[PDB]
């Protein structure tokens, strides 16, 4: 949880760098890609979880 | 030479020409810098107004942020630097010639 | 690089501010190249006039 707490607002902070372009999209996709491997990660926590 | 030998002149109105082909370029050299330190400064500029809206943000690291605003803070005050260079040169160029600044008979 | 935003719009405009500078730092130059050149164009006295020497 706090690592998607952790890797989302990264995430969200690369995108605001995109925003100011401080990125490209690469960083983004992969950024988002690295973001969502977290959601991955999680779930199946929960799921463990139950 | 500009005026009427023995006539009544104008402040400041430039009658003679000095060869401007020195300090012409040598006024330009300064207009180079300047170039340059409006440049390398512009984009400083740019970093810190970037950043800026990162303020508040995450990745500023209000001492980074710090770091570009001062290289704003830094660069243009090299742009005041150059912009004098190119003064200095230019009150060296177009300072040629006319006149005592007193407006009267020649 | 631009095309499909593979750089930073940030980082090109680092790229930039050189290549702006740059020609500038030429210009700083070519203005100082010509200097000598004119002094050397000093030397070889041109009659700054036109007449009987």
């Amino acid at each position: 949880q706090a690592q998607k707490e952790a890797i989302y607002r990264q995430l969200d902070q690369t995108t605001q760098r995109f925003n100011v372009g401080l990125v490209a999209i690469t960083d983004v996709q992969n950024a988002r890609a690295q973001y969502d491997t977290v959601l991955a990660n999680e779930v199946t926590a929960r799921n463990n979880l139950d | 030479r500009n005026f009427k030998e023995g006539s009544d002149i104008e402040a400041g109105v430039s009658l003679y020409q000095i060869d401007p082909a020195t300090y012409q370029a040598t006024y330009d050299s300064a207009k180079g810098d300047l170039a340059k330190a409006q440049a390398a400064a512009n984009i400083a500029q740019l970093t810190v107004n970037r950043y800026q809206k990162l303020l508040g943000t995450q990745y500023i690291s209000k001492q980074e942020y710090d770091q570009a605003l001062a290289d704003a803070q830094q660069a243009n005050a090299a742009v005041t630097a150059a912009k004098a260079a190119v003064e200095t040169a230019r009150i060296n160029l177009a300072y040629t010639k006319v006149t005592s600044p007193i407006s009267g008979r020649i």
